[PDB]
């Protein structure tokens, strides 16, 4: 149990050192030299669109795996004695490929506007694609942790299912409603993220 | 003008509008869910009975999302920087009063599930306690309404 | 002195990002060897049973 | 070495350097010995008025030719801050009537406090300090300069500010890859961790 | 004459007092309710008698609220600059005091329920420790009123 | 000259040190109540000689209050710099040290209901604890004064 | 013109790529040798087909290592900056979709690896979730076959 | 000559002195006080003489403010950058060595009053425990006291 | 003209691909070992049968040393910051793949030498599974040999 | 010449220099003490004579007050910033070397105290092997008196 | 023209060479040791024949330190910053290595110590895989030579 | 043309000469003196044998002050800032040698009293074990000279 330890030792002195910094900085009357705009004006563009296509396939791949695999461990323990199990749970599996599907797409929404720059001094030049690109990287962000949870609740509502309808399978769609009202909060992350990816413009 | 990199603010504002909140009704329902799938294995006959948490993780994704909505329907290139601060907050307190009344339902829901199971009369007092996480949540709404709109 | 600067180091900060990560990376290492020495077990059995 | 100073009324601009050269035939004519020591320097041409300022430091005609040196000195207010910033922004060279022009680096600070960077150049690597195409033979150098011309009490510089700051922003975008990356390797590594052998088998 | 991020502090102020008070009434509803799902199984007759701590938290929820919509008024472009701290704090106050009436009085109903069940003489005492958990709230809000304001 | 991170310095002085009383105090509650909740059902008649400790965290909460309420009236936005030095570090002694107040107050109160369950006489020994708990508090209150006085 | 520093992002890519995916395929290895191990003293006539998710695994780390090899083939050192960007972004998408799909992979396989151990009739469904599994990983692959060309 | 930044070590070495000794404190009637009920539950004619322990842990928190009191009193706007500094480092150091001290009261007295009450002949040995603990404290507090006079 | 500290990154890109892969050797091996010391004691007739993980983490390591001589051979002053990136990707790519194909391959070897204790089927399938660890490794050094000549 | 800032070099190494030996003897006076007050109960004629360690562990701070008092008699504003740097160095030293001294005191003492109640043999030899703790105490302290005079 | 603070990397370097080594080297009488004891409890016959791996131990000494007094004794002040950083990374490489060896030389002790007392068989298969924890202390040995002088 | 303070590494190297030494013996004496309580409860007349293993842990100690008074004396204020890093370097080695040192020698000692106080035969092959720890300690303190005179 050492591990959590160890990541409560980085997150206490990281947040430390900034804590410390900070009010030494304050301190000093330092003349913005931890200036914002030094912070942000050298950061790409590229950046905010490539790691919201990454996010938004990311945590979507690892919210349908998630499912799967719970669904997977479920099903095959009940269907020890209960094999009509699998008559009905594999719908559970198919919304893991749906709760995939929900960021693939918007992955490619994204990826339709992969445009340069041909762009040096940051000053005044491309104010809109400042804008667009980095609104491609929350929508995508969106999306994605959108679809992650959306298939880790899906998942274990089906491994509950799958539990129940060992015993008996006709309360099974009695318990996928759950399952539909999951489905619906990955659309509404679907639907952020398009508003958020419908007035943007690259380079 | 408009100082460039503004609208930062506002998009962080639409994603931590929607995204703890979003945490939050999926965490409640999932749980819920898991209560609900042992109460069908013990008696049929309150199912009808057992969706009520559920459909109000989904006023918390509401919550979350009509604010979210708002922001995605601000934005533009040239925010003047003074409003996004306000929609930056309204989405992060959104977002994580969501997350409150989320886990909070979750866990008085499944509390329920047993105690309904055993006592068909306590269904009516879980429900009440069950309302006052979504009165949380729309407190939880209505700040993110006012700044956002301030 | 007329305010004549000491001659702030030109890309001071490579070599202080530098220091800095190779610093932390040995602390890391020879912290984790410590706590993984710190935690052996001897085995807890044998005589060991008949000091118990 | 005493530094060179508009020394009239009431000094105003105040610049040092422990060198200063150029080399037009690709040979460096060593100006630092007409700098910080000499007595007399052309200063007809340098003007001084607040937040809007000139200098001229013109030289003997050597190598077949007059030679001057010109600055513009100014700063413009800010409201973000709520301070005066004064940025060196254009140098002029004129040999013999022609000019030839220098858009300046990113030499910046606040009025209130001066300027130091060890070196500053035209010629690459050892500087920047360049502009579109000028493909003249010209090259300069100045090795430790310093600058301190708004707000001047007296003959003394202020508090001297780094152009290097803390960070290079060359790297910033990649140490945040970087930290991506090893947050995913360890999530990967205390999953992996958690993986242990089988016990005594089933019949 | 009042620089950028002037505005900033304020905002969350509010969220923070809104965030915490929040998270308090929470975890109220958290601890208090499955107790009550764990305790009226052999006890329904206080259905009626232990809603009192759920309906204390939503105070606390009443009392984030109320400061944040305070500052949420109260805030300008053209702030001072020692305004926005005043609200910063103020709000940060006000919303862990309501977060710290939150576990007080999450812990001291779930004690306080199966307490009244083993001995209904517990009533007397059990809404009079709620009553100092809340005295704790009105002392956070009693600091936002000062600061708020001043 | 007169700084605004001067008042920022003041304000959250004044926060934390009702933030940290407001964190003892509820935990001290939370435990003796706890600690009432367990000890009601084989002494049901001591549920009036039972609530000293709850009311020494209040006391408690006294202090902190008027130490932060009493440094909220002193802010101003011409500060020298330096009794904000002197609000910061007595707001956030006094918090600490009601912080630590309320802990001892909710361990040794909780213990010593236990043991009077079947012991009163250990009431007297008791409140012999209580006292010094009360001195802890008292030393956080002192000097906090004295920097608010300088 | 050319950016420095341009090629440092996408050879810690395709890095990225065959690692994450290779620790997938690790997994899946990982989890159904034990299995394996487990089973084959009963059944020793099932040992051919507990293969099955083996080689599945196997085909993640092809995955990985096709987008790898694809990325480093196309790097070179007059980047403007966009390429890289663009193999960065492929190499670690594949990478942690390798991982997902050998994850889910190895445990399932272990699972349904029991199931066929009790009951025959779980083999079919073992292998289904096994391709859906596989169908995960080959949506890793695809993305980032596209997104070195985007 | 000395900026205005010269007695945030001043201000903060007061605090520290105090803070970590009511710290140990806090732990030291913590722990002993919870013995102190769990001893008098066997016999409650040592419910007087086991106080010893908590007024020694009162004299512990003596310790740190008294000399908090003098760094107060030292404490003035236009310090020499060379005072503040000694009274920082005497308010820190003085302020562990309680927390130090208060941590053994807490052990040693909880253990000293279960082995005295079982054993009437330790109501020797462990007062002479527990006078080594002042005497630690007491070397604190001699060298606090040269700092503040250096 | 080139970038200062150029080379460095080459080098640390040996010194990984060696270590990480001797760390997956030493684990590889010390776990099977364990398992053989564990095994042959009741079954001394398979001591030369269960060798081949020793081998497999022999392999790796032989891996891990012809990239890092590999790359240490090829070190120059005169790089241009882009041959010591790719140096550096394809030295961590290879050493932690050799890590986790040691890992695997050594939990694979203990779990299929306890199977074939008591099932000698197991021995071909378990020497198969073992092939595909050594293969994830191999396709490690394949991208790692891919990079260090590019 | 001499730099701002300077003497908290040697400040703070007096601080450390007995406030570390101070946390030693803190957990030199809570274990073995906690020992002799479980072993009072069958052998009260061993009380006194068991209190070696506790002393032992008094010398053990009485090295870092000598030298935090050796540092304060030094003490200077107008120091060469090397001086200082020394007594940094030998405060932290002692310090350290008491903490580790006087803990290994508390636990070695407190199993010498259990040894020599089951057994009156071992008094003599775990007093020797107390010497040995005291000896290494007695080496920091040397070093530190060679540095801060240095 | 050679860059100042160069020696860095070679004066650190000798000491990683022997740090990790030396961790190794505790680590490998630690646990082999304990087994050894262990068997020469049970049967005194076999205690010349257990001490190899103690042997083992040493020549990992051997290996780290050779590297760490080579680079020692290759060291100036103005070093050309190339070769002092290559004697870094072979530090490193050569400790790390060490330090694997450590581990496995210690646990395989343990393991083969403690089954060569009831199987006689496993003694030569213990001392083989001895072998293969030199060879892997050797690889680095090879590498940590060839940055020595490259 | 020296840096400022250059001694402090070396300074510094003084220090952790003798810390982690501290460390390290305290580690050693800690462990053996609790074994030594319990191997003469039933073997007293071994009480000579127990103090075999501490003498020589003393000799960590020793060499803690090697090197630590050695610069202790050969420390000045001109260093070319070089040297102190070479003492540095020096000192950590050394030092961290020390942990090692106590590190296996505590252990060790404990387990090899263990199976002394079984079986007489065991003395032997302690004694053999222990000399590998010393011969630990010696490289370190062969490093930390060469550091220090080269």
């Amino acid at each position: 149990t050492g591990l959590e330890l160890l990541y409560l030792g980085i997150f206490v002195a990281f947040w430390a050192c900034m804590v410390v910094v900070g009010i030494c900085y304050t301190i000093f009357d330092l003349g913005f030299r931890f200036d914002v705009a030094w912070f942000l004006t050298e950061t790409s563009p590229f950046m905010w669109s490539n790691l919201g296509i990454g996010l938004a396939i990311s945590l979507s791949v690892v919210g349908a795996a998630w499912g799967i695999y719970i669904t997977g461990s479920s099903i095959i323990g009940g269907g020890v004695k209960a094999p009509r199990i699998k008559t009905k749970n594999l719908v559970s599996i198919i919304f893991c490929e749906a709760v995939a599907i929900y960021g693939i797409i918007m992955a490619i929404v994204i990826s339709n506007m992969a445009e340069p720059f041909s762009a040096t001094e940051p000053k005044a030049i491309g104010h809109r694609n400042y804008h667009a690109g980095y609104s491609m990287f929350g929508a995508g962000l969106t999306v994605g942790l959108s679809n992650l949870f959306c298939g880790v609740c899906v998942g274990i509502v089906g491994s509950g299912a799958a539990l129940a309808d060992a015993q008996n399978p006709s309360l099974f769609v009695k318990i996928l409603i759950v399952e539909i009202f999951g489905s619906a909060i990955g659309l509404f992350g679907v639907i952020v993220a398009i508003l958020q990816t419908s007035r943007v413009k690259m380079g | 003008n408009n100082p460039e990199y503004s609208s930062f603010f506002g998009v962080m504002g639409a994603s931590s509008a929607m995204v703890f909140s979003a945490m939050g009704a999926a965490y409640g329902t999932a749980k819920s869910g898991t209560g609900i799938a042992a109460m069908s294995v013990m008696r049929p006959e309150l199912i009808m009975k057992s969706i009520i948490p559920v459909v109000m993780a989904g006023i918390i994704a509401i919550y979350g999302l009509v604010v979210a909505v708002l922001i995605a329907n601000s934005l533009t290139d040239g925010i003047t920087l003074y409003r996004s601060f306000l929609q930056l907050g309204a989405g992060l307190s959104v977002g994580l009063s969501g997350l409150a009344a989320g886990f909070a339902i979750g866990i008085v829901g499944d509390a329920g599930v047993r105690g309904t199971a055993q006592q068909p009369r306590l269904f009516v007092g879980m429900i009440l306690i069950l309302i006052f996480a979504e009165v949380l949540g729309l407190y939880g709404l209505i700040v993110a309404l006012i700044l956002s709109t301030k | 002195p007329y305010n004549l600067a000491y001659k702030y180091n030109l890309e001071y900060s490579v070599v202080f990002n530098l220091v800095l990560w190779i610093m932390i990376g040995l602390a890391l290492a020879v912290i984790i060897t410590s706590y993984n020495i710190w935690n052996m077990d001897p085995g807890y059995d044998s005589i060991i049973y008949r000091m118990t | 070495h005493p530094p060179v100073s508009y020394n009239d009324t009431a000094p105003r601009i105040l610049f040092w350097a422990q060198n200063f050269s150029v080399a037009y035939k690709d040979e460096w004519k060593d100006l630092t010995s007409l700098t910080f020591g000499v007595e007399n320097l052309n200063l007809t041409g340098s003007f001084w008025n607040d937040s809007f300022a000139m200098l001229s430091l013109t030289y003997e005609p050597l190598f077949g030719a007059t030679v001057t040196f010109k600055f513009i000195l100014a700063s413009r207010f800010y409201p973000v801050s709520a301070r005066y910033w004064f940025a060196m922004e254009r140098l002029e060279i004129h040999s013999n009537g022609s000019v030839a022009h220098f858009n300046v680096s990113q030499v910046t600070g606040p009025s209130i406090y001066s300027f130091h960077c060890e070196y500053v150049s035209s010629v690459s690597k050892k500087g920047n300090l360049l502009v579109t195409n000028v493909p003249s033979v010209w090259q300069m150098t100045l090795h430790n300069f310093q600058i301190q011309a708004f707000n001047v009490t007296g003959e003394q510089f202020s508090y001297a500010s780094d152009c290097a700051g803390f960070f290079s922003p060359g790297i910033w975008m990649g140490l945040l890859t970087t930290l991506f990356m090893l947050f995913i390797f360890t999530y990967g590594l205390h999953m992996i961790l958690s993986l242990k052998t089988m016990d005594r088998f089933d019949d």
